[PDB]
Formats: structure tokens, C-alpha cells, sequence
């Protein structure tokens, strides 16, 4: 834990994907590269390891938890030991290349274990409150290193490991530098209907409108990860295709169709994603993003789905009326020059949530049973 | 400690949660412990200095009148 | 110390059955009277320990004595009935007058605690904070002081007889709605002679025949529903230069009452519309909704609407009045950041 102290206390190093682009696309130096990463990489793994290690001795203490740990700090020291060799020989950058490789492969099963230490500790230690939503803090900010680790090493692999046939010969590295957001919209949506029709041989058809305040007629286009985004749509889909049906099912008039609305403004873009499966009470929609019918656990779930947009300063966010639909919205920075990174950093202030004792209540709260006026 | 008036009209309590372990250290303030009257659920504060020697009234316990022996704090931890 | 007894009191919250049932049935202003003399001091000391945690170079501030003073002198008069008996009628009048007096003393009408926080032109936004709870304290003051002098006052010609105080016990959502819209609708007509229409529809999940109804304090319900109306057609007018309709949709299901205004009105940068609601109008009428364990949500499409949303209890018994209370939380707002980029 020394080095790892001393790691930690760097402050991680957020890049615009307007940079991640300029990068690969102007200049394309693996010394550069190279050179960021191997301080870059072991700093975010080291205000990780630091967090993951103030948790409560219970948590902590599950076998998933101290594997993960191992796995993060040998990933940790493999990489340390770079901190002076130099990007010259193409000997070391050879070998660097490899080392991501293997750190990719071995923390591949990174998210598994974790899901398994929490719910191991959950069905095995306690309900209570205060506990459960630094747990919350946790994981939003443990997931969200990891994937921002996974865009780091992707950008590099791809950008240097040459391989011969590129499966996407357009693209800079993971970035689509000309998205077509309907594009991707249609996708996510084609392919959550396929499930559907699998599973319900009856599927919600799809409406789409354009409306770009930018330029009034130029198909809506942005510089993002096309991967990320079309999980959050299927995501989507899939929920608003499963409430429409369940609906539907026993009434005669077939399937309402689910609305896509895509807006490009002057910095916001927004896409929504509209339904009308019976809305949900405000009260749990809140829920939705913590941590008599079934049929589907596919996609990445709505709290990691929302880690995606925050990612590059965009958000996730649910509107419902119950009784009627609901209005699930993408948020995406129009301008790549605006989209920085959101990374958790390990400072003092992080360390606060992580050494707090339940207190009073801010705000006034009723009695389970009070007095009757009369 | 008793159990005091929190509201003007209050009278008795119920003991919902304590918040605080035997033998904790007290400061002036930390949450001791939810109380919940027919008027409200109230989270009662430490007052003095000390340490928590040992509950009287069980997490819980409904109606508890005023001016009930709470629990014990005692000055120095040796006790 | 006076304030510091009546701050380590919890405020009492009040749900709006009880509300109802009290002066429906009970009406008793011997009661209410003994209420309201312990309770009143009791919320009015707990914001009072709050604008003292305040920074002094603000507390400093014209605006703000005037303020701190103010809220002090109604804690005052009102604790000489401490221990008054409510037997000699007489009692109970001045106390009315008293009330009166007070309501008067902290309508939100005449702004001075905002414009104290603006003579800060002078020279991190935890004011935020402050101020919710502020505001929010003293729409309480209004909700439980007109109540009393709606029933007791002895206007023997309410506007509304079938009301129990502010509270109407089948309250016709639409007819608000149209009542909020009509006066924006005649504010607007003033300045630009003509305003976008309103479209109205509702779908009670609950009875889809029956219009939507529900027990509630009408005049809460319409400065939400003036203000955002208002919002919502100052944009569709400033955009379109030289109109697209505003539309509204109502819907009642097993917990929510939820109303829906819509403008074609260009929306507003996800950013921004956070800063709608810090102090830098709207932050009321979100107060209000709160203020009953509602809510209000603006969400916006950048380039083309709004959708303003408001979201009530479907249920007087989970509508709780919700306090701002002072303990140590509180009092650690006022001593004190970031983990992310
Ligand atoms: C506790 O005092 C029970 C509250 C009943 C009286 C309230 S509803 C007064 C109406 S202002």
C-alpha cells in the first residue's frame, strides 16, 4: 500500500472525446500514448483500490471482494513496473501493448465477481440504511472507473495493436467520428424487438422524428462511442417494449407504438423514448437506478446504463406519469469539446462518505400511527 | 437521561431505533437515538459528554412516559 | 434562551386528512388555539437558529435585519399566550388578531429576504439550501393560520362554503387549471395581445368516466399552475415571433396525481434548467409541491419544448405536511465539495 498511497493521492486525468479523437487522428504516437498511460492506468487503479478498501468490514470481508483486490493490485504492479522504462526501444512499447492485453483479459471478470461479493452480503448481513446507500456511492463511482479503464486501454489496443483487418475500418479506435444517432436508435430498437417477438411473438412497432434546431434538415450526427449509446437505447426499448405488451395483452386493440424523439440543439443531445405501459408512481421510479411477471434480464440494467451517459457529461433520466406511460431521456453533450470524462477521484472528500455515522434527519418525518385529529 | 418533552404537547414516546452502541463515545449532538411521538418521528440528539454504560429501555418499547430513564452515560470510559 | 426551548422542539407535521377531519368535525377554536400558540413558536424558532448560522457578512446585510428582527417579533407576541387562558373570548381574539398580524408580517408577496441576497452583489451556493427550507417553513406559517381564520374568522359569507378553511374536499383539478390559465392567459393579453391556446385532457386511470378530483388546497395548486402556464406561453410567444397551443394533460392513478404542461416553446439546455431553480418564481412553486410530499420536474428537449410536471399525493393521508427541522444535520449545512472531475 505504499505505492499505492502514493499513486492514489494523483488525481485521475479526464480527456474530452474531442481529444481522444484529435489524437488518434492527428497525431496517432504510441510514445505519447505510452507515456500517459503508464501513469494514467495504475493512478485510476490506485483511487479505486483505495475506495474499495474503506468499505464496511462485512463487505469487505467477502471472499468476491479480496479477489477482486488482488486482481486490481497485481494489474496494479504489473503496470508500476514501467514508471522509468522509456518509450524509445519498440521493445518496451511492444511489450506494454502486451501487458494491456492481459490486464483487459484479467480484469474481464471484474464486474461478475463484484455483483457476487454485494449480494453475498446483502442475503448475509443487513437492510439498515445509511450502509446501503454508501454501498450506492460506491459501485456508481467502482463502475464507472471501470469503464473509463476499458475506453483508456481500448483506445490504445486498437490505435496501436495494428491488426490487419479492422472490423470497423471508419472508425478512431471505439469513436465514430460521424454517428448517425437514428441509426443507432433503430438498431438498439430492431434488436430488442427480435427478443420481444422470441419471447412474446408480439412486438411494439417503432416512430421516429427527427428535429435538428442546428440545421433543420442534416440527419442528426455526433462524435460518440456507438457501443455505449446503443446499450442505453436498448436498455430503454427493451423496458418501454415490455411494459406496452403486458398492457396490451389482455385488452384487443393491438400495440401502441413506441415513440422516438431525437433533438440535436445548440449543446444538448436528446433523445426520448416514449410509452404508454401504465407509468409507474413517482416513488419508485427513483429506485430504478439503485443497486406476478418475468421474462428478460438482457441488457445492462438501468443504473450501469445511466453510468454510460454521465460518463461523458450527459445523464440518463426517467419521467413518468402513473396511470399512463413514460418518458425515458438520453442526455448527450452536442459538442465532443464539452464531453470530458467523469471520473471519481480519491481525495479526502470521497473519503467523508466512507467514514460517516447514520445522523438525524434534515427534515420532518410522521409517526407510523399519529394522533387522530379528534 | 431522560426521556424529555420534544414537542411542547408531548407526553410519551415510543424507542423506534437506537443509534448508538453501549460503550460509544457521546459528542454534544451525535443522533442517539429515533423516537417516535404521535406527532412525529424525532431523532433525539446527545446532550452531554460521554459514554453509553447501558440501555434501560429496549429497542422497541412503546408509550414510554416522560421523565423515563433512557440509558446511563457515564463521565470517563473506565465504567 | 427562549429560542433555543422552542428550537429543540421537532416540528409537528400535518397531513392533509388531518387537516380536513380537524375542521370538518372537531372546528373547535379553543383547540386550535392551544395548537397553533405552541406549534407557531416552535417552527418559528428552528428557522430562526438557521438564518443565525448564517455567513455574517450576509446576516450583515440591510435586508436580512429586518428579517431576523421580524421573524423574533412574532416569536415574541405570540409566546404571551403561553400560558393565557383560552376561556375569556377576548383571548382568542386578540390571538386571531395576532395571527393575522404575523401572516402579514411573512408574506412572500414583498421579497426582502431574497433581495437581502442580493445586495451580496457586494462581494458557494449553500444559500440554496437555506432558503428551501426558508421559504418552505413559512408556507407552512400561511397553510396553518389561514386555516384557522377561514374557520374561525367569522366571515359569514365564504367564497367557497364547501371548503373546510383552504382545503377543498373535491377539487376539480381541470377548473384550476383553466383558473390558472385564464388570469396568464389576460396577464399575457396585456403585452402581446393574444396568447397560445390551452388543450386540456385527462385520463383517470381510476374511473376514465369520472372527472379527476381530489382533496386539496386549491390556491397551492394554482400559483404551480399560474407560474408554469406563465412560463410556458412567455416562451412560445418569445420564440414564435408573430401560436402553438400549450398543452395539459391531467392523470390520476393509485398513488399519483400528476398534471402535465407542454410548450412548443424551443426548450432549454439540460444545463441550464438546473440553475431554474437555484436563487440565480419557479423555486416556489416547486417548494409548494414539496411542501406535501408532491414534486415538480421540468425536462426539456433542447431545440424544440418543455414538459413541466407536477406531481401530487392521490391520497390525503399521505399527503404530510414536510418541515425543515434544526439538529445537528442542519447544522452541519452551515460549516461546510467534490469527488469527480
Ligand atoms: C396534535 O395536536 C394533533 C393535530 C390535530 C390538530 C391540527 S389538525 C390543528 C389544525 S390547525
Amino acid at each position: 500500500p505504499k505505492q499505492i498511497e502514493r499513486y492514489s493521492r494523483f488525481s485521475p486525468s479526464p480527456l474530452s472525446i474531442k481529444q481522444f479523437l484529435d489524437f488518434g487522428r492527428d497525431n496517432a504516437c504510441e510514445k505519447t500514448s505510452y507515456m500517459f498511460l503508464r501513469k494514467e492506468l495504475p493512478v485510476r487503479l490506485a483511487n479505486t483500490m483505495r475506495e474499495v478498501n474503506l468499505l464496511p468490514d462485512n463487505l469487505l470481508n467477502r471472499p468476491s471482494v479480496g479477489l477482486v483486490q488482488s486482481w486490481y493490485m497485481q494489474s496494479f504492479l504489473e503496470l508500476l513496473e514501467y514508471e522509468n522504462k522509456s518509450p524509445e526501444d519498440p521493445q518496451v512499447l511492444d511489450n506494454f501493448l502486451q501487458v494491456l492485453i492481459k490486464v483487459r483479459n484479467r480484469h474481464n471478470d471484474v464486474v461478475p465477481t463484484m455483483a457476487q461479493g454485494v449480494i453475498e452480503y446483502k442475503e448475509k448481513f443487513g437492510f439498515d440504511p445509511f450502509i446501503s446507500t454508501n454501498i450506492q456511492y460506491f459501485l456508481d463511482r467502482f463502475y464507472t472507473n471501470r469503464i473509463s479503464f476499458r475506453m483508456l486501454i481500448n483506445q490504445h489496443t486498437l490505435l496501436f495493436g495494428g491488426d490487419t483487418n479492422p472490423v470497423h475500418p471508419k472508425h478512431i479506435g471505439s469513436i465514430d467520428p460521424t454517428c448517425n444517432v437514428a441509426d443507432v436508435v433503430k438498431d438498439a430498437y430492431e434488436t430488442a424487438k427480435m427478443l420481444c417477438e422470441q419471447y412474446y411473438l408480439v412486438a411494439p412497432e417503432l416512430e421516429v422524428e427527427e428535429f435538428n434546431a442546428k440545421a433543420p434538415d442534416k440527419p442528426i450526427q455526433v462524435v460518440y462511442v456507438p457501443s455505449h449509446l446503443f446499450h442505453m437505447l436498448f436498455e430503454l426499448f427493451k423496458n418501454s417494449m415490455r411494459a406496452t405488451v403486458e398492457l396490451y395483452e389482455d385488452r384487443k386493440e393491438g400495440y401502441p407504438a413506441v415513440k422516438t424523439l431525437v433533438t440535436l440543439g445548440k449543446e444538448d443531445l436528446s433523445i426520448k423514448i416514449s410509452d404508454l405501459g401504465g407509468g409507474v408512481p413517482l416513488r419508485k421510479i427513483d429506485r430504478l437506478f439503485n443497486y406476478a411477471a418475468p421474462l428478460a434480464g438482457f441488457g445492462y440494467g438501468l443504473p450501469i446504463s445511466r453510468l454510460y451517459a454521465r460518463y461523458f457529461q450527459g445523464d440518463l433520466k426517467l419521467y413518468s406519469m402513473e396511470g399512463v406511460g413514460t418518458d425515458a431521456v438520453i442526455y448527450l453533450k452536442a459538442l465532443s469539446s464539452e464531453s470530458f470524462e467523469r471520473l471519481p477521484v480519491f481525495n479526502k472528500s470521497a473519503w467523508r462518505h466512507y467514514k460517516t455515522t447514520p445522523e438525524a434527519d434534515d427534515w420532518s418525518n410522521p409517526s407510523s400511527e399519529p394522533r387522530d385529529a379528534s | 437521561v431522560l426521556l424529555p418533552a420534544l414537542s411542547p404537547t408531548m407526553t410519551m414516546g415510543t424507542v423506534q431505533r437506537w443509534e448508538k452502541k453501549v460503550g460509544e463515545k457521546l459528542s454534544e449532538g451525535d443522533l442517539l437515538a429515533e423516537i417516535e411521538t404521535d406527532k412525529a418521528t424525532i431523532g433525539f440528539e446527545v446532550q452531554e459528554e460521554g459514554y453509553l454504560a447501558k440501555i434501560l429501555v429496549p429497542e422497541g418499547t412503546r408509550d414510554v412516559p416522560l421523565g423515563t430513564p433512557l440509558c446511563i452515560i457515564v463521565e470517563k470510559e473506565a465504567d
